Parts: structure tokens; sequence; C-alpha cells
RNA sequence: GGGCGUGUGGCGUAGUCGGUAGCGCGCUCCCUGGGAGAGGUCUCCGGUUCGAUUCCGGACUCGUCCACCA
RNA sequence: CUUUAAAUCCUUUAACGAGGAUCCAUUGGAGGGCAAGUCUGGUGCCAGCAGCCGCGGUAAUUCCAGCUCCAAUAGCGUAUAU
RNA sequence: UGGUGACUCUAGAUAACCUCGGGCCGAUCGCACGCGGCGGCGACGACCCAUUCGAACGUCUGCCCUAUCAACUUUCGAUGGUAGUCGCCGUGCCUACCAUGGUGACCACGGGUGACGGGGAAUCAGGGUUCGAUUCCGGAGAGGGAGCCUGAGAAACGGCUACCACAUCCAAGGAAGGCAGCAGGCGCGCAAAUU
RNA sequence: UACCUGGUUGAUCCUGCCAGUAGCAUAUGCUUGUCUCAAAGAUUAAGCCAUGCAUGUCUAAGUACGCACGGCCGGUACAGUGAAACUGCGAAUGGCUCAUUAAAUCAGUUAUGGUUCCUUUGGUCGCUCGACUUGGAUAACUGUGGUAAUUCU
């Protein structure tokens, strides 16, 4: 590598894209953006593989410049845009809004949101930046440099932005009793409440999070993303609600649906 | 006596067409050609047969079932808008280039040798 | 269109000189290459052969000053793309002269106008009479007589008219029509009247010849060539040589007698009996979509070694037969002795060079009337005409004269000459 | 970088001793009684028995109540009962060890044609597979090694396009008829 | 293909002022040794010539080397 | 027809298409190791075989042939690597 | 002011500095246009702060044979203290000045490798033995070495500048080259496809 | 399937190797009906290369006076396509090969508070106390040329 790479392999692409290894040699390289190449979902995957609007990549080429695609307020024309976490993709000609929340597994769930819920999004701050005139700042998880925050927004707070203006509405404290979105690693896709914070001078801290059905677990704070107060979230959840039942019960549930239908 | 039914019918408000997966039941006889599929699907939706673009057929063993997939448009202007160029010529309505790919390149980098207006003059 | 022209004539008549100089004035050769040959020729004490050196590429040819093998060159005329076939004028190489004449659609008979040279050329021992006879016997019906070396006789008109008169009476006895043959007084050395009218011959108003479209007139030798193709017949391209080029493979070279050769065609090589695919067809280092009758092409063949095919072999379309035996009417010309059954000389059919045995002498006919004189004669002598059954020593491909004329005429050779020439009546195909 | 499989698995295992009398007889009794075509598919069926028996053996080494033993055990016994190899009345992981080589040999489709009585011979039964003369669930099967499951047992029958079924009469009858009326005028 | 040679019995080889067709091994027969015997399209025909394996011509057969970069 | 950029092949459909279904399956072996003739003739410590042991000196179960037989079966032997 | 586990962090104040081979502060463009003058969609253009994309270096642990290699490293940096230069940065990276260290029987140093490393493949009861040039990640290099331009990013070779080897055309003055890219050709061969 | 068998001896029990036996590749030999898949110039020469080809690119929206087309509503610049040329960006990717290299490469792990970073995304960009838009080159093109010859000028 005498510089930056431009390509990505079908075999080395992340598995949560669920790419058939038999179709093509390459993978659609995610363009650089507000989300890393690991946890992104390029728009070509969302149209062709998750919803099957287009069949080939060139059939996504005609539709992306048709200017019908609205990722979180903005209309993008590049199919390789890194649509990350909770990016609101609304499409006008069907009037259908979408939002990326994880499944019980690591993949992204195809979730239709209501238009009253499609106008706002929660974002986790990364750092409290102090601007050049005593002006406080924050960068969210999707690279939104927001100036003049509420001063009580610390490093692990979640904030609620309105996409029509790009401004905050309310914030959620990183405190015990809050809902959590475990985003990364072996616990990628779990939704539970905060139980206990374990401090670590020098390394990454860990917080233990119990699921709603008592399946308690732990994950470091880097993957932890609080979303709600008490026992109620601020967004609409897909089916399963992030509980991660073991593989013994999915076999029962799967046979239960085919024996009830016939 | 070939009867055609529906599978996986969904609207394309994003693509100005409709798409449904074709199933064929042709007992005792061969795979029916794609031309006669269009008019049979035309009278099955009471629409015009010219924007019926079926392809991708695949027989199951022994015959009696062949499985394809096609697209039916809203109007002919979108059918000339969002479509691979070969599917136009599969009906024989559009004529592509008649130039061999080597003949394209053997002329192409031969225009790299001569600087000036003579780039259009080196070829023939 | 494309046409082939074979240059024939007595030795030292100026065939190579006239041909090499004609190619020069037609732009077929750059002036610097001529200047090189003129220096090399001067270094060997032969400065008067600078134009012949264009055709004579063999070391033996430059050392003796005589043409040995066939040389294939090109030049263009206002109407045709001419391929000249310079044939040897020496008796020992008449075999190469026959395989070169069986190709050409037209023949240019070079006759020296100098005193003594003309008489020696048309003598009983001269090749001028044998060449014109072989040319007409091989299929060449169009003839162009070029009275060369008119500069040695100071462009004398009476001398030219004398040569035209005697040559006309001769070619008429061979089978040619003097009216359809243009007589052009030239100077292969000075280049007079070859492409441009000469000022040294103010008496010469030009040549005139009768054609199927009427009477055509001209003055130069180039115009005589412009005043001159069995594409519908099966493919017949015999080999002259076989080359082994690095990266390409085996590349046989030859001229297309009948039919058309194209890249992708499945051809068969006889007598070798090898069938393969032609990958490409070239003509003077330029690729062609097809080789028509006349083109001396070099085609690349796949999976065939240079040891499986050789000079003398005939290539043809594998989709469009060999000969076990064939009956043909032959005319003994010059044979110092008697021709009996068992006699196995060499026959030059089209461009095939196979030795055939006079298996059986069927009938002896009168050369003039064609009436049968004797049945199953014990022997034949000079002047006799006869129907003989032939059996090739090696696999050979021939056709009946009535069906395919180009492949139905041949020449017989032995004891210092062309002892006979004949036409195939019937063929027993294998 | 070209997109293709490059995944190969040999479906059979040649035996260690090639020239002993004892093993030579048993497989001869299995070819002649079940109409097999070589000795390879004897060990091929013996190879897939060695896969399931080993997968059953290591589950016993994992102790009871283990979810992995509870899942992969019940997952394995789910398929054995659905293909007519093990009955419902013997559904337990201990019984896989006592499962023998001839047990899968009933569930070859070729035996089922000589079991359902629509073939004169077990060796005539394979030709009805080869000539596309029988179908299963409105699907013709041109391969005798199709492992019929317990569910399609009543769906085995002649093909729709068959002279020996409800289809066109064959070429021999169409040839014995053209001289049957062409010789009579 | 250009120049040079080689070819005569089963084998390989002589030879020939142009006139008789050989030797050796071999096969035959006889008493490794010796004797006799069978065994020839002299590459081929055509002439030259009183008579041709020789003298001429011709190509041929094989071996040889120079050429041969559509 | 389908397939595909255009094809090819696969699958589909009509026509033909095997009684010695001559539309003809080989590769290695047949002393032991190691499944498989004391078959027949030629060969006579010769030619050779055989991974090893060993066989050939004129009635060879091991060479060479034919007949028969054995293993694997569109594969199999051999060499060399492990 | 605000943060970290800990700042010489950020911001603020001040006293100055503003590098002529100069740090920004639109001397652009298109479609609709409605109200003297005011607008809309954007495109593009930049300096700086983050973001992503990486790279660059470090930390710890992990390698194959060999003692007929037992001592090595070092004023031609070896291991350090001090202070600079250079570099995008930490640092003997280099320069100066002092100190005498640094490694080794736990196998250093040296040699061999028919050695690109790793995921992995073949074989196997268990344990292992062998393989891994070969599609995935990363390293390294385009005859051999050296040097550079340009650019965010190269010591780039389907970019240059030398020497060395090989090699092309000439009018003999010169000019030009780099298939360990797809094919393909020779050579090498036991061994490997269609210009 | 955690498996042995023959050969030292007059015979025996042993040490003990040799040879069979099953794989897996590489070559090679004989043979070759169908069909699905699929390795393929690495080992010797990281040896040498002919030809051809693999890196170019324009939107309503950087610079259009090539009639090279082409509209007539024309004199208020250009209908508008538009080759060339200029500018901008890429050519540092991809592909191929494994020569070098034995704590080196690399792998796990972390560190960069010891560093830079095209583009993308999001913030900035009337914050400074003095134009209704400034300058002069140059390519394409027109025109004259050289050299045997170049992607020379």
């Amino acid at each position: 590598a005498r510089g930056p790479k431009k390509h990505l392999k079908r075999v080395a692409a992340p598995k949560h894209w669920m790419l058939d290894k038999l179709t093509g040699v390459f993978a659609p390289r995610p363009s650089t953006g507000p989300h890393k190449l690991r946890e992104c979902l390029p728009l070509i995957i969302f149209l062709r593989n998750r919803l099957k609007y287009a069949l080939t990549g060139d059939e996504v080429k005609k539709i992306c410049m048709q200017r019908f695609i609205k990722i979180d307020g903005k209309v993008r024309t590049d199919i390789t845009y890194p649509a990350g976490f909770m990016d609101v993709i609304s499409i006008d000609k069907t009037g259908e809004n979408f939002r990326l929340i994880y499944d019980t597994k690591g993949r992204f769930a195809v979730h239709r949101i209501t238009p009253e819920e499609a106008k706002y999004k929660l974002c986790k701050v990364r750092k409290i930046f102090v601007g050049t005139k005593g002006i406080p700042h924050l960068v969210t998880h999707d690279a939104r440099t927001i100036r003049y925050p509420d001063p009580l927004i610390k490093v692990n707070d979640t904030i609620q932005i309105d996409l029509e203006t790009g401004k905050i509405t309310d914030f959620i404290k990183f405190d015990t009793g809050n809902l959590c979105m475990v985003t990364g690693g072996a616990n990628l896709g779990r939704i539970g409440v905060i139980t206990n914070r374990e401090r670590h001078p020098g390394s990454f801290d860990v917080v233990h999070v119990k699921d709603a059905n008592g399946n308690s677990f732990a994950t470091r704070l880097s993957n932890i993303f609080v979303i709600g107060k008490g026992n109620k979230p601020w967004i609409s959840l897909p089916r399963g609600k992030g509980i991660r039942l073991t593989i013994a019960e999915e076999r029962d549930k799967r046979l239960a649906a085919k024996q009830s239908s016939g | 006596t070939v009867t055609i039914r529906t599978r996986k019918f969904m609207t394309n408000r994003l693509l100005q067409r409709k798409q449904m997966v074709i199933d064929v039941l042709h007992p005792g006889k061969a795979t029916v050609p794609k031309t006669e599929i269009r008019e049979k699907l035309a009278k099955m939706y009471k629409t015009t047969p010219d924007v019926i673009f079926v392809f991708g057929f695949r027989t199951h063993f022994g015959g009696g079932k062949t499985t394809g997939f096609g697209m039916i448009y809203d109007s002919l202007d979108y059918a000339k808008k969002n479509e691979p160029k070969h599917r136009l010529a599969r009906h024989g309505l559009y004529e592509k280039k008649k130039t061999s790919r080597k003949q394209r390149k053997e002329r192409k980098n031969r225009m790299k040798k001569v600087r000036g207006t003579a780039k259009a003059n080196v070829g023939a | 269109s494309h046409i082939n022209v074979v240059v024939i004539g007595h030795v030292d008549s100026g065939k190579s000189t006239t041909t090499g100089h004609l190619i020069y004035k037609c732009g077929g050769i750059d002036k610097r290459t001529i200047e090189k040959f003129e220096k090399e020729a001067a270094e060997l004490g032969k400065g008067s052969f600078k134009y012949a050196w264009v055709l004579d590429k063999l070391k033996a040819e430059r050392e003796r000053g005589i043409t040995i093998d066939i040389a294939l060159w090109k030049f263009e005329t206002p109407k045709y793309q001419v391929t000249v076939i310079d044939a040897p004028g020496h008796r020992d190489f008449i075999k190469n002269m026959i395989t070169g004449t069986s190709q050409a659609d037209c023949a240019i008979l070079i006759i020296a106008g100098g005193v003594g040279e003309f008489e020696a050329g048309i003598s009983k021992d001269g090749q001028t009479r044998e060449h014109a006879l072989l040319a007409f016997t091989l299929g060449v019906r169009q003839l162009i007589v070029a009275v060369n070396k008119m500069d040695s006789v100071k462009w004398d008109e009476s001398r030219f008219q004398e040569i035209v008169k005697e040559t006309s009476n001769f070619i008429k006895k061979v089978g040619y029509n003097p009216k359809t043959v243009p007589f052009v007084p030239i100077s292969g050395w000075n280049g007079d009247n070859m492409i441009e009218a000469t000022t040294n011959a103010p008496w010469y108003k030009g040549w005139e010849k009768e054609t199927k479209a009427g009477v055509v007139k001209g003055k130069t030798l180039l115009e005589a060539i412009d005043a001159i193709r069995p594409t519908d017949k099966p493919l017949r391209l015999p080999l002259q040589d076989v080359y082994k080029i690095g990266g390409i493979g085996t590349v046989p070279v030859g001229r297309v007698e009948t039919g058309v050769i194209k890249p992708g065609m499945v051809v068969t090589f006889a007598p070798a009996g090898v069938t393969t695919e032609v990958k490409s067809v070239e003509m003077h280092h330029e690729q062609l979509e097809q080789g028509v009758p006349g083109d001396n092409v070099g085609f690349n063949v796949k999976n065939v070694s240079v040891k499986e095919i050789r000079r003398g072999n005939v290539c043809g379309d594998a989709k469009n037969k060999g000969c076990a035996s064939f009956n043909a009417t032959v005319i003994v010309l010059n044979h110092p002795g008697q021709i009996s059954a068992g006699y196995s000389p060499v026959l030059d059919c089209h461009t095939a060079h196979i030795a055939c045995r006079f298996d059986e002498l069927l009938e002896k006919n009168d050369r003039r009337s064609g009436k049968k004189l004797e049945d199953h004669p014990k022997f034949l002598k000079s002047g006799d005409a006869a129907l003989v059954k032939f059996v090739p020593s090696k696999p050979m491909c021939v056709e009946a004269f009535s069906e395919y004329p180009p492949l139905g005429r041949f020449a017989v050779r032995d004891m210092r000459q062309t002892v006979a020439v004949g036409v195939i009546k019937s063929v027993d195909k294998t | 970088p070209v997109a293709r499989s490059w995944v190969c698995r040999k479906t059979y295992v040649t035996p260690r001793r090639p020239f002993e009398k004892s093993r030579l007889d048993q497989e001869l009794k299995l070819i002649g009684e079940y109409g097999l075509r070589n000795k390879r598919e004897v060990w091929r069926v013996k190879f897939t028995l060695a896969k399931i028996r080993k997968a059953a053996r290591e589950l016993l080494t994992l102790d009871e109540k283990d979810p992995r033993r509870l899942f992969e055990g019940n997952a394995l016994l789910r398929r054995l009962v659905r293909i007519g190899v093990l009955d419902e009345g013997k559904m337990k992981l201990d019984y896989i060890l006592g499962l023998k080589i001839e047990d899968f040999l009933e569930r070859r489709l070729q035996t089922q044609v000589f079991k359902l009585g629509l073939a004169k011979s077990i060796h005539h039964a394979r030709v009805l597979i080869r000539q596309r003369h029988i179908r299963v669930r409105k699907q013709v099967v041109n391969i005798p090694s199709f492992i019929v499951r317990l569910d399609s047992q009543k769906h085995i029958d002649f093909s729709l396009r068959s002279p020996y079924g409800g289809g066109r009469p064959g070429r021999v009858k169409r040839k014995n008829a053209k001289k049957g009326q062409g010789g009579a005028g």
C-alpha cells in the first residue's frame, strides 16, 4: 500500500452485510463518512439486498440520481455512502421511512418508522470540545459537530436532534436505570438496562447490563449507547426488542409458526 | 393450455414499473418462448404487451415447470429510461454499436500518437 | 482487382532487369534500397544487374547472374494490384518456371531485340518458344510481348517490325491470337517505354489489341498490363515454402490458384493428408480478411509442424479428392528416344510437382486431326499425340480439364526438356 | 481473485486392507441384494455412517443437561426420524451406535421401487429410475441415490410422461406398430 | 528448395579402358576350420553405342551442408 | 425454445435412433506376503520375472503366449515427495 | 472556562512577532425569477476544527537448522548522560561533549535455509508429524542497485535521472527500451492453456 | 475402525531393520460414454521478450469565435450539440511474482498525551477600521519549417 486503498473484497467485507460470496469478486467499498467501514451500511446494500428494489448495481445507479433518497435530512447521490446507526432513510414516492437499529444478532433490522418518529434521532457524544472563544462543542457518533450545547452534557450523554434544523431537543444522562444499546462485539444487538458501572484506571471501563428477561451480561463502554429513561425508549423497536434468546428456543419458535400455519 | 400465475408481486414506485416472478406450467410440451409470455401476461392484467420484459427462465427437471422473472412497466418512456441496453435489443427495437472491442482500442491508443485535430483523421 | 503476371523469356533476355526496374518506377521499392543493391552488385563486378538483384535473393543467383527460383513482388497499376512472378530463363530451372506460370493469369514474354540474341531465343534450342508454349499449355491465355533491349539496336523500326512479324507467326502456331497480344518495344535497363512513352521511338504510335469489349490501345508496358480469377472454384493453394516463425508457429507460403482462403477455415494439405485450421492470412506483412486468386499469401496454421508439410504440397478447403489414376491426352514434343509403359517422369499439374508413371498407353492419335491411329501402341516418339493412363507415385490432386481447366493441364519433363504437355480427360478419385 | 468454490470433500473412504476375504463377502452381499453399481457407494454409505456415529459418540462424552448436547443431540435425532431410519419409538441419542449399515440401504429410492412392488426386479428397479419412468411428489428423479424421506413414501409412483405410467407409449411400440399397419396395407 | 555425394545379392560392399556381373558374412550341401551350391530390377527408363552397371541426360532415394523471420 | 451482452452446455419439445443392444471397459495381477489354475505349449540358470522372500540347469503353480480366474471400475498402474 | 488516571491539554488575558521561494478572509457557474433594489435551488472554490479513510512509528509475547560458530558490540554509534540539527513527529536519527557500557550457557553473536509471515491444507484414536510460492490480511519488489520530480499520499517504475548487464532502428549524426500485468514466444525443464 | 502381515534359524523365543498395506500431491503410462464443478508456467530461470493490450475522465452548472454540424426568433454575447486545446482529478489503486528477509517480516495485544492525513460528513468562514469586478501571458486554430527517425518540436 503506497497510499489509501479503494477496494474491498467480497470475502473480507463485514459479515453483517450478508453478502453472497458466489456473485462477485469484490464488495462495494464504503465511502469515507461519519461512520467507520465496519459498522456502516452502504446504500447499495439497502436497496438491492435488503429491500430488493434494484437487481444490479447499475439499476441502483439510475435510482440514486433520481433524487428520491433522503438519508437523515440530506439527499445523497453516491450509492456507497456509509449509512450508519439510526440514519433516517425516508423515500418519498412510497412515503416510507426507515431507520437502522440492530437485530437481536449483529445485523441491521429493516424497520419502518412513523413520520412523527422519523423527524428526530438520538446521538451519543464522543468528546466535549472547547472552541476558540470559550465556546463549548460536541461531536456525536455520526460526526455532527454541535456548538453551544447544554453544559450538563458530559462525555457519555445521549442527545435528541431534530433533522429539519440540526439542533438538540433533550438529552439523556448516562446513569443507572437507563436503557442501553450494546453496539459492538459479541453482544452487538442487545437492549437492556444499566445495572452497575465498573471503573478501570487506564483501560476501557465496563458496565454490566441486564436484559429485560434476566439474561444479564457485560460489555465495555465503547459499545454502550444509552437511549432511554427507566423502562421506556425514545424510538420504535423492531420485533424481539433485543433480548437474545438461546438457539434452543428459536428452533421451537420456528417449528411453531409452520405448525400453526400448516 | 399453458396457464400462468403470480408470485412475489410488488410495486415499483421507485422504478416506474411492476415486478413479479414468472411461473410457467407447460405439461407435455416445451418451454414456451418469451414472446408468447408477454401477451398472456398482457391479457392477465389488461395492459399493453409492449412493456412486458420477461427473462431469466429456468426449467425444473423433467419439464412441466420453468421459472423465470420479468418486469412490466408503467409506460414506454420509463421502459427506455431505466433498463439495461441489451433488454431493448432483445425485442429487436434498438440497434447498438457494430464496432468490435479490439477495433475500438486499436484505433483508440492510435489517437494517442498524433497530437492535434488529426485524431479524427487517422481512422479511415 | 488483383492480377498475376509471370515474366518468361530466353536467358539474358532481360527478364529480371525489366521486372526489377518496373517495380522500382511503380514505387514498389524505395530508391535507397536500389542504391544498396547497385553498390553490392558493383562490388562483385556486376554493376549492370542492380535491378535483377531485386529479384535474385539467393547467393547462387547473384554469383551466376541467372534467376534460379521464383521471386514474388508487387506494385500497383491505375486499375490493378499486380503480383509479378519472375520465372527462371535457364533450362535446368524450367520446373520452377512451370509452377510459376500455372499461377499467372497473364504472361509477359521478354524478347531481346539485339542482333543474334533474338535468333538464339527463337531457335530450336531457345527458351522463348518453349516458354510461350508452356504458358499457353498451363492456362495463361493472355500474353504481352515486350521487345527488350531496343537501345542496343538504336531503336530501329525495321528490326522491331521483324521481331513482331516472326513472333506473331510463332505465337499463332502455339495457340495465341496475335491480334490479342500487344507488342511493346522497351529498354529494361534505361526504363524506356515502361511506364512513360519513350522519346527514342517517335515512329512507335503504340500497341493495339482485340478484347471481348473491343479494341484497346496504349503505348507503355504498364498500360499493356492495365489492359489485361476463379474465385468460384474449390480452394487450391499449393505451397512454395514452409516457415517456422517464433511466437506465431508454422506459416506456409504460396499463391492462391483457385478459390478463396480466409482465417478460421478448415484446410487440408495433400499429399501429406493433414487437416487443420487457418488462424491468419497475411500478404507482405499485412493481415487480410481473405486471400483471393492471385495473392501470394503466408497463412498461419495450428498444431502442424514444418516437418509434416513441405514445398510441392497443395492446400485446399476440407469442406469443399485425391487421385488414384487419370487418363489424359498428351503431345510428345522433344524426347530423344522412345516413351514406353513404365516411364515415370515428373508432371507439373497446376502447382503440384509429382512424378507420374505412364501406366498404360491407350491410344495413339494424330496431333492435327485427333483421329485415332493405333490402339495400345508399344511406344511414343517426338511429334506423337496419345491418350495415356497415369498413376502418381505420391498422392496427388487433379481434376478433369472439361470441368476444372486450371487443374486439368500439365507438363511432362525429361532428357533436357519438356518432352510433352497434356490435358486430363477423366480422373479416378480415391 | 476469481469467485468460485474450491471446496472439495471426498464422499468415500477406501478400506485399509484391500485383499481380505471377510470384508469382501459382506459388501458383495450388499451389492447383489440392493442392486449397487460398484463397491465405492458401499463405503460412501459407510462413510456417512461414520460421520453420524462419530457425531453421536462425542455427544455422549459431553455430560448430560448440557445445552449443546441438548441442542445438537435433538437436532441430529430430528433428521434421523424424518427420513425413515429411526422410528419415533426409539428417539434417543444412545440408539445411534446400534444403527447399522443396511439401515440406510432401505431408504435408497431404488429399494423403494422393489418395495412398493412396481418393479419386477430390484435390478429392474434402477432402470425405471434411469429411464425417467417414476416421479416423487410430481418431480421425476433420474438418480437412484435420492434418499427418500419418510413423508414422500406414499407419493412414489410412475412418472406422468411414461409408457409404463400415464404417458406416451415408447419407441419399441411405435416401431412395432409402423410395420403393424405398414405390412398390412 | 541451391551445391556436393551415396545407391550394384539377405547384409554391407567391390569393381567396371564399355563386353565376365563379384567378395565376405549369410541360407543350402559336404568333410570353429575348408569345400561346393542356391541367391541380383547394378534406383529407374530413354538413347549414345558393334555390345551399357559404366558414356550422356533426367528426376528419383537417402545422408550431407547452405539458404529460408507472413 | 430456453440460456446469455451475444452465445455454448445443462434442463424442455417433435422426428429418427440397439438382439451377437459388434453403439464390443479397461488397467493391474493369478508362489507367498495378498483376493485369485499345481491349465496348456514354447523357453532351458538362457532370454527374463519379482517392491520382499525367491523362480528359471529340459515334466516352470513365479519367464513368454493362449484359455480361464481375481481385485478396483471410467479408472488404474508406475515413479518420487510426505 | 471545560476535561484526563495523569498535560507543558483546551480557552482567556497580556508584551510582541506576520517569514517577499508571502496563512485565510469567493475578482466563479447554472436553472427557475418574484417582490429603487431584495431572493430560491444548488454546483464549485478554499483556510481551520473535528469525522472517516489510512499510513507512520512504538509496548508486550510468539519464530526453522546449527557449537566442526563461545564470546560479541564499539571512537566508520556500540549502550547511555547532556545540548542541538534534521525529520511530519518520539529517539544516536545524525553532530558535538562526557561516562564505559550493551548482549551471552535461559544459547547471544555467526552460519545455513531447497525460508514471505499468518489465517490455514494433508494426515491422524489420543498426542503430534509435515506442508503452507498459490485467490484472505499484511510485508517485500518490478533486469541489477542508486538518486529524484510531482502530489495529501511514491523513493512510484504500464513516472523520470545515472551507473551495470542484456537488448532495438539508423542515413552512423542519434533516438528509444523494462510482459515477477492479460494473452502469447524462446529458453529452462520431469513439470504447466487461447496472441 | 486406537489393526498388522512376509523375510536371519535345522526349528524356537527375541532384539531389530528391510519390504508390503492406506492416504495425500507432482510427474508419467494405458484407456476414455454422460454431466456438474474446478486446479493450470510457483519449484529449474526475480531468466530473456516480438506483436497487441491493460488509466482515463463533462455535467443544466471551470475556459466554445473548429460552420465540423445545425435552428431561424436574429443583430441584446452564444440555438444547442460540439472534436481539439486549457483547467480540475485519478494514474500511490488494481493485478503479478515470492527474490530478499530468522524478533526482522508478521500475528495477537495495546499505545501515539510522540504523528501527519486527499476526499467524504459536520462545524467554521460581515468578527480585521482601510469592486457595477483590476493585470498579461498561452495552448487549440491560422501560417512557414527542420531532422533518417520517436508520444521530437
